[PDB]
């Protein structure tokens, strides 16, 4: 103070209002949800964008809160380099259409969609930046695969499979086949839905699934946890 | 024969990266170490330059 | 029996007294003193969270530190039977510690509450997200309250010599409303209605929203049932004692005073409860969290 | 970049006025705000100073208390006001822009500024010269002089020069003796030491006649010397 | 068919060719020629300042070229540009992409650039008329994240991305000049000569690569790292190179030999190295793990001389004043501290 010119006073003060302006701005990023989108490719990943509303980025808000969905798809590169980028994201979202097993994607004729869908969640599921994460498996365009089943039984992607063929066991067994990739079991909880293309309901599910999350984090600031 | 020319470019490549000089390394290390001499008067990290001169002084 | 301070008084000091408090009261300060400096020390050097409602938590254990140094001198007043043999100035410094490090303690543990109902019932509510500098600003306004009500028994000539050697004590029969009785029925009576009302929706929240199926969402609800049933346990008694002594006092006026023979020991050991609070909260909200 | 400044007129010596410069084409909210003040046929005074965000305000010993500065960052203006004017208040005003942090160039700037005409310790610097007759193609010195050192601890050294050609406002020529502005040729240099500095051209040029003053910025208040002339 | 089988075979002895024509050069050791020299002492370092006002991880940082300001980046949308001497902030910039991973600052200060995980590179003007920091130019035209970038001059750029692809780039033209490719891996850090006429490139195939500005020219290959490569930088004498890798492991490569030079690896060590850089003469090389502190070791002998151990997590930068004046380091517990 009794050391500084009248110029170095202006520049303190100078550092100071950008001081405040970086702690006001930076509050304002903490009233928002992170989400993370994933999927297999045409796995209805596009039509759950668009029933909602480079590194891709969507913005939308439902009931007085702001939801950011940060899509990677076509990023195309080495993925365990920019990963951790969002080790911090409320919840992952990870969507696969459960019509798609028998017609099989154009770069095999053996090896199915559904198994390709199975290595992804797999390897996102366990994942080092994400031990604590929340995910969201949606199941997409339903109707569909009754008429796909009626056709022939799950046999072709699930031969050990032994079931009458109608849409309730099928999907159900798939769902079971889905939510037992889990390995954390204590530390990561897994909500699953079944939906068609268009929707009334898949918004209020998200909101579901990070109000629980947000609870439980407040619980484990408190400490009772 | 798009395969074919793939594989003439990567051998056109490898021709020009073998159409260059070399030295030994005992020369690099000698060059390396006597630069490295010649220098260290004007590095503070050093050297430690005493706190009279020094405008992080705390 | 009786005796005349500016009022007209009937205390008793009487036998009995002399040969259970003092290894009582040995006991919990060992045993406190130790559990909240443990607690100050983990919150000192060892704790570089500093959130919100750990510094709600620290002050808890600062404010019930201070009424365990307390006890030493309160252990030589009664085993020598009431002789006050350590002069006037410290029979203010000890009777302000006693009325301050008490109230210090509820007041903090009824912050931890209703922090809590916000984090659970109210989650998002922009309160959740408070800076660590907007709350040590009242959890120093907050300190401000208890010192500013427990100064006026500062300035008085307090160590009441008669045929009674030094007497150091505030609390005695009498028959004119001393206005520092009623802060001891609110200090009880407010606290227990809002950590109730706390914790019963917590736990109704906390299931109609069925997360009440995982593990260790359980050992929560325990916790917030255990921490309310030790707040009656500790301070009831010592209340319903005083409405005795006030019905007492109502019933027949202060003229033979044998009356109240038994009923005043009750009180110098239902006291005694509320210094268990003490020494049991850097485990009920401390380590076994 | 501009800052019209409206305001002046003749004033009866017991009165108010306010003075109040706009500001377009930069962004006049980082930027500190100076009133400076030039007296007919004299020199100039410094008068006031407002920074950025409204912290830190100073008036000149002879306006205490009587002037006022404000600012208005949503529409990009400022004023001064005025109540108490004696005789000795009429000049012209110009309001000058400056930043603050390393490396900045303050008093950059200059503006316009209005004419107010009214019915009728501190460092000091001096510019014993009047007038230095000289013909174009040769070098040009003009010398000045401080009460005391005014190279500061830190390592600067707050003197400035700056011009005033005949008929119209001045423009800054060097800021901390040494530095030179933007937007003005390399015939000008500066040099100096301890108290004294002199300001040197090398090259004349049609250009090149004016009114020269410095100026010193170690501490409050701002002062001035006189105006040195040159003549064909 | 037969003439792919020969053309594959022949690409195969012409690499193998090269092998040998690398190991044929090779007749003594850097570690033999300089055990002989004293070593400098323990490297005793206290912060003299900390720079604190990010709010998220903290990737890149850029000294200035009078060795008094410099620059930083993070995920909170920001560029700051700091005073080190009184601690001021000199400059705060807002993004459009938040995901950044790289930025620079121009040799003479008028201008910066930033980019990352968007395609593009944005180049910014400081010295404006106007007083503020406004964008010049948005570089277009990678198909990966963008991974480094360094300024020439005033009007070349050079950058790195993840789609195996350098690229030289002219600010006012607004267009690629010259395309380097050869890459099988991402390329993840390139770093400019002394004299700015060659530059180097390390990739996540375990390799880089010299190249020719005028030339846009592969000229060398460089291998040995069993993992990617993190991070690059020239010896400031220009005719040596310093690689940090994702293996725990740091090494030294020369150009007019080009083979390994020496190896810097501590078995208590099993984590990755993020970025590199070299003292004033060249006599201490600075590495930053991810070991939550960063390393000072002796460039010249393969020893460890000190630690700079003041951070809470990963260290993400580093960077060394023009004249040896300071040491800066980054990290992801949002924190900038300079060392002297
Ligand atoms: C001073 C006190 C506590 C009675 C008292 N406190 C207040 C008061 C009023 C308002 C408020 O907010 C807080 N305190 N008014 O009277 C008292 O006699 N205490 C005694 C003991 C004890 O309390 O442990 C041990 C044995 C000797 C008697």
């Amino acid at each position: 103070g009794c050391t500084l010119s009248a110029e170095d006073k202006a520049a303190v003060e100078r550092s100071k209002m950008i001081d405040r302006n970086l702690r006001e701005d930076g509050e304002k990023a903490a009233r928002e949800v992170k989400l993370l989108l994933l999927g297999a490719g045409e796995s209805g990943k596009n039509t759950i964008v668009k029933q909602m509303k480079g590194i891709v980025e969507t913005h939308f808000t439902f009931k007085d809160l702001h939801f950011k969905m940060f899509d990677v798809g076509a990023q195309r590169s080495e993925r365990k380099k920019w990963i951790h980028c969002f080790e911090g994201v409320t919840a992952i979202i990870f969507c696969v259409a459960l019509s798609d097993y028998d017609l099989v994607l154009a770069e095999d004729e053996e090896m199915n969609r559904m198994h390709a869908s199975m290595k992804l969640f797999d390897s996102i599921c366990n994942n080092k930046w994400f031990t604590d994460t929340s995910i969201i498996l949606f199941l997409n365009k339903k109707d569909l695969f009754e008429e796909k089943i009626k056709k022939s039984p799950l046999t072709i992607c699930y031969p050990e499979y032994a079931g009458s063929n109608t849409y309730e066991e099928a999907a159900a067994y798939i769902q079971c086949q889905f939510e037992d990739l889990n390995k954390r079991k204590d530390t990561k909880e897994i909500y699953t839905h079944f939906t068609c293309s268009t929707d009334t309901k898949n918004v209020q599910f998200v909101f579901d699934a990070v109000t629980d999350v947000i609870i439980k984090n407040n619980l484990k600031d408190c400490g009772l946890f | 024969t798009a395969s074919i020319a793939q594989a003439r470019k990567l051998v056109e490549q490898l021709k020009m990266e073998a159409n260059i000089d070399r030295i030994k390394v005992s020369k690099a290390a000698a060059d390396l170490m006597a630069y490295c001499e010649a220098h260290a008067k004007e590095d503070p990290l050093l050297t430690p330059v005493p706190a009279s001169e020094n405008p992080f002084r705390e | 029996f009786l005796e005349i301070d500016k009022k007209n008084c009937c205390v008793f000091r009487d036998d009995f007294i002399v040969k259970v408090l003092p290894p009582v009261l040995g006991l919990e300060f060992i045993f406190g003193l130790l559990g909240n400096g443990l607690a100050l020390w983990i919150f000192c050097f060892h704790l570089k969270s500093w959130k919100s409602s750990r510094i709600f938590l620290f002050n808890l254990a600062v404010a019930d530190f201070l009424l365990i140094i307390c006890l030493p001198f309160l252990m030589d007043n009664y085993v020598r039977r009431w002789d006050w043999k350590f002069g006037d100035i410290p029979c203010r410094l000890m009777l302000f510690m006693l009325a301050m490090n008490r109230q210090g303690s509820i007041i903090f543990l009824t912050v931890v509450a209703v922090d809590r109902y916000f984090r659970v019932v109210h989650p998002h509510h922009a309160l959740n997200k408070i800076s660590n500098r907007t709350a040590a600003i009242i959890s120093c306004l907050l300190w401000g309250i208890t010192i500013g009500l427990t100064v006026h028994l500062l300035k008085k000539k307090m160590p009441i010599q008669n045929g009674g050697a030094n007497l150091c004590s505030s609390f005695s029969i009498c028959h004119t409303f001393q206005w520092h009785e009623a802060m001891f029925l609110l200090e009880f009576f407010l606290p227990l209605g809002i950590i109730l009302f706390c914790s019963a929706r917590i736990i109704w929240s906390l299931r109609q929203r069925q997360m009440d199926r995982h593990a260790k969402i359980k050992r929560a609800i325990t916790f917030i049932m255990v921490v309310a049933i030790v707040f009656v346990i500790c301070f009831l008694p010592s209340v319903v004692v005083r409405i005795r002594i006030f019905w007492l006092l109502h019933t027949s006026g202060t003229q033979n005073c044998e009356v109240y023979r038994s009923v005043d020991l009750a009180f110098f050991i239902t006291l005694s409860f509320t210094y268990m609070n003490s020494m049991l909260d850097p485990v009920v909200y401390y380590f076994s969290s | 970049v501009q800052l019209v400044e409206s305001g002046g007129g003749l004033v009866q010596p017991g009165g108010s006025r306010k003075l109040s410069c706009s500001a377009s084409g930069f962004a006049f909210s980082s930027f500190g705000m100076h009133w400076v003040r030039q007296a007919p046929e004299k020199g100039l005074e410094w008068v006031a100073y407002i920074s950025s965000g409204s912290g830190t305000i100073y008036y000149a010993d002879t306006v205490k208390g009587r002037f006022t500065i404000s600012r208005d960052d949503p529409k990009n203006t400022l004023f001064l006001q005025m109540t108490s004017l004696r005789s000795e208040d009429t000049a012209m005003y110009y309001c000058v822009r400056s930043i603050y942090y390393y490396g900045s160039s303050p008093f950059d700037f200059w503006g316009q500024g209005t004419t107010l005409t009214v019915s009728s310790s501190d460092i000091v610097m001096t510019q014993a010269t009047s007038s230095v007759p000289v013909t174009p193609g040769e070098s040009v010195s003009i010398s000045c002089r401080s009460s005391k050192s005014l190279l500061h601890s830190n390592g600067n050294t707050y003197l400035y020069w700056f011009l005033q050609r005949p008929g119209q406002s001045p423009q800054l020529l060097i800021y901390r003796m040494s530095n030179l502005a933007s937007g003005v040729p390399d015939r000008f240099s500066g040099s100096g030491s301890g108290t004294a500095f002199t300001l040197t051209i090398s090259r004349l040029e049609a250009e090149d006649v004016g009114v020269y003053y410095c100026m010193q910025h170690l501490e409050y208040p701002l002062t001035f010397g006189a105006g040195t002339k040159l003549e064909l | 068919g037969s003439e792919l089988d020969q053309l594959r075979q022949e690409a195969e002895q012409l690499k193998n060719q090269i092998r040998d024509a690398r190991k044929a050069c090779a007749d003594a050791t850097l570690s033999q020629i300089t055990n002989n020299i004293d070593p400098v002492g323990r490297i005793q370092m206290r912060t003299r300042r900390t720079l604190r006002g990010h709010l998220a991880k903290i990737y890149a940082m850029h000294w200035g070229t009078d060795s008094r300001l410099l620059v930083s980046a993070s995920q909170d949308g920001k560029l700051i540009i700091w005073d080190s001497y009184t601690t001021n902030k000199v400059h705060a910039i807002p993004l459009r992409s938040s995901w950044v991973m790289t930025c620079a600052y121009a040799p003479s200060g008028n201008y910066v650039a930033c980019g990352g995980l968007d395609n593009i590179c944005s180049i910014y003007n400081l010295k404006t008329r106007e007083g503020n920091v406004r964008v010049s130019r948005e570089l277009a035209g990678h198909t990966g994240y963008l991974s480094c970038c360094r300024f020439l001059d005033d009007n070349q750029i050079v950058t790195s991305s993840g789609d195996t692809t350098c690229a030289l780039w002219d600010i006012e033209t607004g267009q690629q000049t010259t395309t380097f490719t050869g890459h099988t891996g991402d390329v993840m850090s390139l770093s400019l000569a002394p004299d700015t006429r060659l530059f180097v490139s390390g990739a996540c195939d375990a390799s880089a690569k010299l190249w020719d500005v005028r030339e846009g020219m592969c000229r060398q290959t460089f291998t040995g790292h069993e993992s990617d490569i993190n991070a690059i930088c020239f010896f400031p004498n220009g005719n040596a190179f310093a690689t940090g890798s994702d293996d725990a492991t740091c090494r030294l490569f020369d150009l007019r030999a080009d083979q390994e030079l020496m190896t810097y690896s501590h078995d208590n060590i099993i984590c990755g190295i993020t970025s590199v850089s070299f003292s004033k003469s060249g006599r201490l090389l600075l590495a930053g793990y991810d070991d939550f502190n960063c390393n000072v070791w002796d460039a010249l002998k393969a020893d460890r001389a000190g630690v700079l151990a003041g951070h809470d997590n990963r260290v993400s930068c580093l960077g060394v004043t023009d004249d040896g004046m300071a040491v800066a380091t980054g990290s992801w517990d949002s924190f900038l501290k300079i060392w002297n």
